[PDB]
């Protein structure tokens, strides 16, 4: 296609250098007289700041001595003025000048750390700072004269310069002399010098301001500027559309700070000129170059010297950068941008009768906001004459705009937006109606979403001013629109009030029911026998229904079905549709349980009939709900026969322990914790009474003898669907409250025994007052500063919008049911739903893809992950994306406010900082199997031993569950040394031991057999003889490396084993010696002459989950101790014992081998020296380090762990993440990827991964061989890579402006305006959405032609 | 316009009062502060075809 | 009234695209263009635009 050659649409822009005549095309008048006044005459001062021919007409066409007046005298030139009368706007773009009589140079490239000119003239700051301090003559283009070509001069050293070279020699001072300098300066010629120093030094002292110099020179190629332009010359005036002037009543005027400055600046220009009329010495008018040297800088931002004041007021001038710069980075647009219009406060209320797609706004406040579009309407449809008669009319309360406002308001697409809101569903849409009241009724099905409920939650409400924001409004934005969260299927539409424990009211099981035996057929009649109120609401009636399951081809096969159900889902069943299976609504109904229910609901029919669905439950919902009048208040609380008896019993239970200190078998701090034991033993038997009692105690006779029914008790209704209240706690209101924190921080060593029921005591309340204190004071300040770490991490994902449709990646990350102890803990279904497939994935069989590698995941394939005995579902995500500068679709999947086709445009980044921060701010024996099947052994290495058993030399030996299906179940991390009783494939009891290990004794157990024969381990030097007075089987405990002797400490202590004969025996595997040896502290096992085989004991070597550790995470902070993983595999042994650090030499066979690393000693080396470790095997022991896993390990694994980490934060919190958004994140804090190899951009130059990239894509081809640079992807901190942002703009926002500002435009890196934070200061279209339409058709249309 | 432009709502207020579901941003003035400010030093807007 | 849309969402898939045609569209039915077709009923004519992309005969 073709595009149009007219103006549609804005466009990028430039940033890099412009010469003075560029600058010069919008001067259009030159300031003579620096006065602004007339001082008599309270008028502007002509040929000045406020005159009419230098920048423009005085009013709009109108002359200032009022001559012409006109419009067709439009552009008319008075002989004399030459002043073309024009509009008062067109005085904005009015520029001046001041042409400069003083060479100026650039304050900022000068003094700003980025010494830019200082490194490029291979320089100090002191003295080319002394050249432009007039000081000294630099020399100009000498040659062979006294002087480089880069160097100062003083008065009397210039003189003797003089005597010495009169000849071809010129040197001046001041901006004068450097732009001569400049004016020499071939950059071409520097470069291949610079290329002499690149293949000469190759040292950081010269090399980085070598790669600084060039790539500031290549900047400059790739924009084609030069230094000569970078001495100011010319100084233009903003227009006095930009700087008032105005007489006050009293002879005063209130003219601006600006304008006493250019006054300032244009009288000394005039005295530098008049200096050249009276022909001063250089001294002398360069003294005044000094002078309008700072007038220059004090217009712009005054640079960095003291911001110049005003004449008698002490206060720091507003000057050009300080209209710019200000409050949050750019002051206007950004922080306080214009108060907002359309839009206001307040509350929300039940309103019942409001249907799920409408809300309800009081009449009074809905027209206050209204108003502007009645206007409009009203002179539309034919009774308005103009708007300010449509004015008096809603003056009047005319009947006639009550029946415009009916159809104004009854159909408008409004956002209710909810300021706070720290996530992007919080932000919806609904529909107004014209209601009598005080506040916003909302539909309660809604407020699961918006977690509030109904005593003053706090919204305001916005109104739609364009069909723009209307049409997403009810499109995307609108509630009954967008069931779904991105964060895994969650139905924003789901009861979790009082709403749905009514639900369980006509769910309601129990024998005491009048109808209960009788026969149905009608659902209909069903309802119709309640409205009447005859038949039990808990009657078992045999009900004849037909269940609909859509599993063909456009077609919902049903089916004859007979079934016995209460009265309660008989009436349920009459409004559910089709796609909804029977299935799922026979049960026990809880919160997640009917939460479900409308996702299958949803997942396998659609959307509208789940709307229609909701609303009427609702309705019903509250009917039951009102009939089940859940009572409290001293009346309601019971008191069990058993918590009173236990609690005896426990009393004279410590009272015998307080009996057995008077006597001496238990120790006084022994006492505590026991005593502790027994009153939380008693506290768990409480348990074991009250939750009996309170879950059947209640028995009711009918059609036969008391059967037991479910406790009708409220507090079981509570404790089976739940609203809002946890029942542990009201565990702890009816029993023993138990424990508390102390005023010191232990735990209370005498137990709270009273409860809530009761009025309990005054001084072990007072030690709870203490609990009070705690819970209070930790809320209230956490969320301030978790909303403050959601900041950091906008501040650094902002710039992930997708933009691209497909990359080109193959690859992704392992996604799998990460099963840790026993059962799954994070499922696979969960953590891949929403996304899009990395690869073909397999079923149990091979060679049938049960999700081929491009697919929308979703419900049915997800359904498909659960039904198969599939472990390993690589699932592709941003972190591995191949688009550059974003994100693909294919890449990202269907997740959003609809399930299909994510947007293109729909910035996914920014919705995950959110999407973290989300939950960010509620953060403050053996291996017995337990089921039955076949025991799966997972790469171990494993030995027999005498009588058959099965121990381990191995440490990571994961045992797998297996089955009778092949689905694996349980996964054990078993440690060092395990005595498996079971072997590899045999069926094992549910509850029998299979694997039992000893968590005490980590023996070192040799493969070799024979006789032990302790060769390099001298009696008294190396090993001790501490023989245990009890077995009489001699041990020789091996010392610790650095209490041996002086050339014992570089001794390894050797266990040689022989065989039956007399001969050194290898290892069965290897071909080294048996040479096992021990480490520190180790207490060998046998001594000389014991008979050992293979896999017997030889020498026994010994041994936050909250906020501020994920804060560790985000921040790259080095923790306490890094876990000590092994940086290369292979033998190892120690090296240069007690002197420093230790240096575990770890050589392999055909890797890096000489490769000893720096451990301490002292930390604890649990490296298996005897057995052959792996690159990534435990060294010690504990938690690592993100930095560590990342380098060595592999990228891949680190994310994995991340993930597996912080959301192991999140076990601890219960939440299921869609691992995408914790990725976006971690890739935003890898987009520095330090080029390694050298190559084109420098050897160790870090850029963006996305850039380099493509950068060996296009260098390993032609016009070159191996010359391409590898690059790393380095692991940064969300703090870090927020701050390593190329867009100048954005941190010209919020980070540091000015700095970063210089830093893009001393190069000229010409951004053009791309982005969000971008296009929000300059209040123009982000490339998102219909924005980034514009975008694509201006991405074909920018640098094209 | 919504909450920025002086000139961009009342530019649009008089036209919402007599109806038009559509609107037009126009030239946000703050940017006309930092666009002629680096005009001093010597940088150039460019906006073609 | 309309409770749900998403019907127009399937008929045009830009979702944005969608926004600007019917946004020519309400400024024919506002400054000159063309009279609305089906008579209206109370509904302004961005709901108008509204109901003829579920109907999918001016896109």
């Amino acid at each position: 296609l073709k595009a149009q050659t007219k103006t549609e649409e804005f466009d990028a822009i430039k940033i890099a250098l412009a010469s003075p005549d560029m600058i010069r095309s919008w001067s259009f008048g030159e300031v003579k007289k620096p006065e602004t006044i007339n001082y008599r005459t309270f008028k502007p001062e002509r040929d000045g700041l406020f005159c009419a021919r230098i920048f423009g007409p005085v009013k709009d066409y109108e002359c200032l001595c009022g001559k012409y007046k006109r419009l067709k005298h439009r552009g008319v030139i008075c002989e004399k003025c030459g002043v073309e009368v024009t509009q008062t706007k067109v005085r904005r773009e009015r520029m001046g000048h001041i042409e400069l009589a003083s060479p100026t140079a650039h304050i900022w490239f000068l003094k700003s750390l980025p010494s830019r000119i200082g490194l490029l003239l291979d320089m100090p700051l002191r003295d080319i700072e002394r050249v432009l301090y007039f000081e000294s003559y630099v020399v100009i283009e000498g040659g062979m004269t006294n002087l480089e070509r880069q160097q100062i001069l003083t008065e009397e050293q210039y003189l003797d310069a003089l005597e010495e070279f009169g000849d071809e020699f010129d040197a001046k001072m001041g901006a004068e002399a450097i732009q001569a300098l400049l004016k020499s300066m071939d950059l071409e010629q520097e470069c291949e010098q610079l290329r002499e120093e690149l293949n000469e030094t190759n040292s950081e002292t010269k090399r980085k301001k070598l790669t600084k110099r060039i790539k500031l020179l290549e900047a400059f190629v790739q924009s084609g500027n030069k230094p000569e332009w970078m001495i100011l010359t010319v100084l233009p005036v903003l227009p006095p559309d930009l700087r008032p002037l105005v007489p006050l009543d009293g002879g005063r005027f209130a003219t601006s700070d600006l304008n006493d400055l250019y006054r300032r600046v244009i009288n000394r220009n005039n005295r530098l000129k008049r200096l050249l009329d009276l022909a001063a010495p250089d001294i002398i008018v360069r003294n005044e170059k000094r002078m309008l040297q700072e007038a220059v800088d004090a217009l712009l931002d005054n640079g960095r010297r003291g911001r110049a004041i005003t004449g008698s007021n002490k206060r720091p001038l507003k000057s050009l950068a300080d209209m710019i710069k200000g409050k949050q980075g750019r002051f206007r647009q950004n922080l306080l941008g214009k108060r907002v219009d359309y839009s206001g406060r307040s509350v929300i209320t039940v309103g019942p009768y409001l249907r799920l797609h409408q809300c309800g706004l009081p009449k009074k406040m809905a027209l206050e906001l209204f108003k502007p579009f009645i206007y409009g309407k009203l002179e539309l449809r034919g009774l308005a004459t103009t708007i300010k008669a449509a004015k008096k009319m809603v003056e009047r309360e005319e009947a006639v705009v009550w029946d415009i406002l009916d159809e104004v308001i009854r159909e408008h697409p409004v956002l209710l937006n909810r300021a706070p809101t720290l996530h992007r569903l919080g932000i919806q849409a609904f529909e107004p109606v014209l209601i009598e009241g005080k506040a916003i009724q909302l539909h309660p099905l809604v407020c699961a979403a918006y977690n509030a409920d109904f005593d003053g939650d706090q919204m305001a409400v916005h109104v739609p001013l364009t069909l723009e924001a209307q049409l997403e409004a009810r499109a995307l934005m609108m509630s009954t629109n967008n069931i779904l969260s991105p964060a895994n299927g969650e139905p924003i539409i789901v009861p979790s009030q009082d709403v749905v424990l009514g639900l369980y009211y006509m769910t309601r099981d129990c024998v005491n029911a009048k109808g209960e035996g009788m026969v149905l057929t009608g659902p209909k009649e069903a309802e119709r026998l309640y409205r009447s109120g005859l038949a039990s609401l808990h009657a078992r009636v045999k009900v004849r229904i037909t269940e609909y399951e859509k599993d063909a081809n456009g077609e919902l096969v049903a089916k004859t079905s007979l079934k016995d159900t209460t009265v309660g889902r008989a009436i349920l069943w009459m409004i559910v549709p089709k796609g909804l299976p029977y299935s799922i609504v026979n049960q026990a109904l809880g919160k997640k349980a009917i939460s479900k229910m409308l996702n299958t609901c949803y997942r396998i029919l659609g959307l509208k009939p789940t709307v229609i669905f909701a609303d009427q439950i609702m309705y019903t919902g509250f009917a039951y709900a009102a009939r089940s009048g859940a009572s409290v208040g001293i009346d309601d609380m019971v008191i069990p026969e058993k918590k009173h008896e236990i609690i005896s019993e426990a009393e004279a239970e410590v009272a015998e322990i307080q009996e057995q200190f008077q006597s001496g078998l238990v120790t006084a701090g022994e006492r505590y914790n026991k005593v502790i034991d027994i009153w939380a033993a008693a506290n768990d038997r409480v348990s074991k009474a009250m939750m009996d009692n309170l879950q059947t105690e209640t028995v009711i006779n009918r059609d036969g003898q008391e059967e037991k029914q479910v406790s009708f008790n409220s507090i079981y209704m509570m404790a089976d669907s739940g609203a809002r209240g946890s029942a542990a706690q009201i565990r702890q209101l009816a029993g023993m409250r138990g424990l508390m924190a102390k005023p010191d921080g232990s735990i209370i060593e005498t137990p709270i025994t009273a409860n809530f029921r009761e009025g309990l005591n005054v001084l072990q309340y007072f030690i709870s007052t203490h609990g009070a204190r705690k819970g209070l004071a930790d809320t209230a300040l956490k969320t301030a500063n978790s909303g403050y770490l959601t900041r950091r991490l906008v501040d650094v994902a902002q710039d992930l919008v997708v933009t691209e449709d497909d990359c080109g990646t193959h690859e992704g990350i392992m996604m799998t049911p990460v099963i840790e102890g026993g059962d799954v803990k994070e499922p696979l279904r969960d953590r891949v739903l929403g996304r899009v497939t990395a690869e073909d994935v397999l079923k149990p069989g091979t060679a049938d893809i049960l999700v081929p590698r491009n697919t929308l995941l979703h419900e049915q394939w997800c359904d498909l992950l659960e039904e198969n005995s599939v472990d390993a579902v690589k699932v592709r995500s941003v972190v591995s994306c191949d688009t550059d500068f974003g994100v693909c679709a294919h890449c990202y999947g269907r997740d959003l406010a609809r399930g299909h086709i994510i947007n293109k445009g729909e910035a996914i980044g920014v919705i995950a900082a959110q999407s973290i921060g989300e939950p960010g701010t509620q953060l403050t024996s053996s291996i017995q199997v337990k089921n039955k099947g076949s025991i799966k052994l997972s790469n171990v290495k494993s030995v027999v031993n005498s009588s058959g058993k099965l121990v381990i030399t191995s440490r990571n030996t994961e045992l797998k569950l297996i089955d009778e299906f092949g689905r694996t179940k349980e996964s054990y991390k078993v440690p060092y040394g395990a005595v498996l009783a079971k072997g590899d494939g045999e069926q094992v009891a549910g509850g029998e031991t299979v694997a039992n290990w000893d968590p005490h004794t980590m023996p070192v157990i040799t493969e070799v057999s024979g006789f032990v024969r302790f060769t390099d381990m001298i009696d008294g030097q190396t090993i001790t003889r501490q023989t245990d007075e009890l077995t009489g089987l001699s041990s020789l405990v091996v010392l610790d490396s650095a209490e041996r002797t002086a050339g014992g400490k570089d001794l390894r202590p050797a266990l040689k084993i022989v065989d039956a004969q007399g001969n050194d025996v290898l290892i069965p595997g290897t071909d080294m010696p048996a040479q096992y040896f021990l480490p520190g502290k180790a207490i060998v096992q046998l001594e000389d002459g014991v008979q050992i085989s293979s896999g017997d004991t030889l020498a026994r070597i010994p041994q936050t989950g909250g906020l501020p550790r994920v804060a560790d995470l985000f921040e790259a902070r080095r923790p306490k101790e890094p876990a000590i993983l092994a940086e290369i595999s292979g033998i190892v042994s120690f090296g240069k014992e007690t002197k420093g650090k230790r240096r575990l030499v770890i050589t392999p066979v055909d890797g890096s081998d000489p490769y000893e690393e720096m451990i301490p000693k002292w930390r604890q080396l649990n490296v298996f020296e005897g057995e052959r470790v792996e690159r990534g095997d435990v060294i010690s022991d504990g938690p690592e380090a993100p930095h560590d896993i990342l380098r060595l390990r592999g990228v891949h694994a680190v994310t994995r762990y991340i993930v597996n980490e912080v959301q192991d934060v999140y076990r601890l919190q219960g939440v299921k993440i869609n691992d995408k958004h914790i990725e976006v994140i971690v890739r935003q804090m890898l987009r520095k990827a330090t080029i390694v190899n050298a190559g084109s951009s420098d050897f160790l130059e870090g850029e963006q991964v996305e850039y380099s990239r493509v950068k060996i894509a296009n260098r390993e081809l032609e016009a070159n061989g191996k010359v391409g640079a590898t690059y790393s992807r380095d692991l940064l901190g969300i703090t870090k890579a927020s701050l390593a942002t190329e867009s100048f703009i954005s941190a010209a926002s919020f980070q540091e402006t000015t700095r970063v500002l210089t830093e893009a435009a001393v190069a000229g890196k010409r951004d053009e305006l791309r982005g969000l934070k971008e296009n929000v200061i300059v209040g123009r279209l982000i490339p998102a959405g219909t924005g980034y339409a514009y975008h694509q058709d201006r991405m074909r249309r920018r640098a094209a032609g | 316009v919504k909450s920025d432009d002086v000139n961009g709502r009342t530019k649009m207020y008089k036209n919402i009062v007599d109806g038009n579901h559509q609107m037009e941003p126009g030239m946000p003035e703050s940017f006309n502060v930092l666009l002629k400010e680096i005009r001093s030093l010597g940088i150039n807007i460019e906006l073609e075809d | 009234a309309r409770v749900t849309v998403q019907d127009a969402v399937e008929k045009i898939g830009n979702r944005f695209d969608l926004v600007l045609v019917a946004a020519r569209r309400a400024r024919q039915m506002q400054v000159g263009g063309k009279d609305p077709l089906v008579p209206e009923e109370n509904d302004k004519t961005t709901v108008i635009a509204l109901r003829e992309i579920e109907e999918g005969l001016i896109n």
